[PDB]
């Protein structure tokens, strides 16, 4: 019985479960990003500007 | 009268009038390999499945000296964690029985 496998096999997992987290931040900073240039685009201050 | 060929393990009975309890196996002993994802991920419920076989196989010696066997015939092998427990229950052991020593 290995007890530093036990370690190998946790430390490759943890590996895999950073890296996802890193994918799912990306593309909600990009959907932020591209919602901000968009509305700035058409009609700025005319009379008012409602935001939800 | 019943010649067992098995080696005795622990002291032997607290009476000759004992009650004889004939167990298929109730005792155990732990080895194992690689899982489904290889070599579970930590050590510590290794350390936890430890502590609470050492209570069960307590007990175990505890309840046939608590209904009144005070000897116990294990075909499969024997604990270690059972067997320091049967000496302070005078309780005699053994170590292993075939199919034939049972019936």
């Amino acid at each position: 019985d290995q007890q530093k496998i036990n370690k190998f096999a946790r430390n490759t997992s943890r590996i895999t479960e950073l890296k996802e987290e890193i994918e799912v931040k990306k593309k909600q900073l990009q959907n932020l990003e591209d919602a901000c240039d968009d509305i700035m685009l058409a009609d700025d201050d005319c009379l008012m500007i409602p935001y939800q | 009268g019943m010649v067992f060929k098995k080696e005795t393990e622990g002291d032997v009975t607290s009476v000759k009038d004992a009650k004889i309890a004939v167990y298929s196996c109730p005792f155990d002993g732990m080895i194992t390999e690689t899982k489904g994802t290889v070599l579970i991920k930590t050590a510590e419920e290794l350390m936890n499945f430890s502590k609470g076989e050492e209570n069960l196989m307590d007990a175990q010696v505890k309840a046939i000296a608590d209904t009144g066997a005070n000897v116990v015939v294990t075909g499969g092998k024997v604990a270690d964690m059972a067997l320091h427990y049967a000496n302070k229950y005078n309780i005699m052991l053994v170590r292993l029985n075939s199919k034939w020593d049972l019936r």
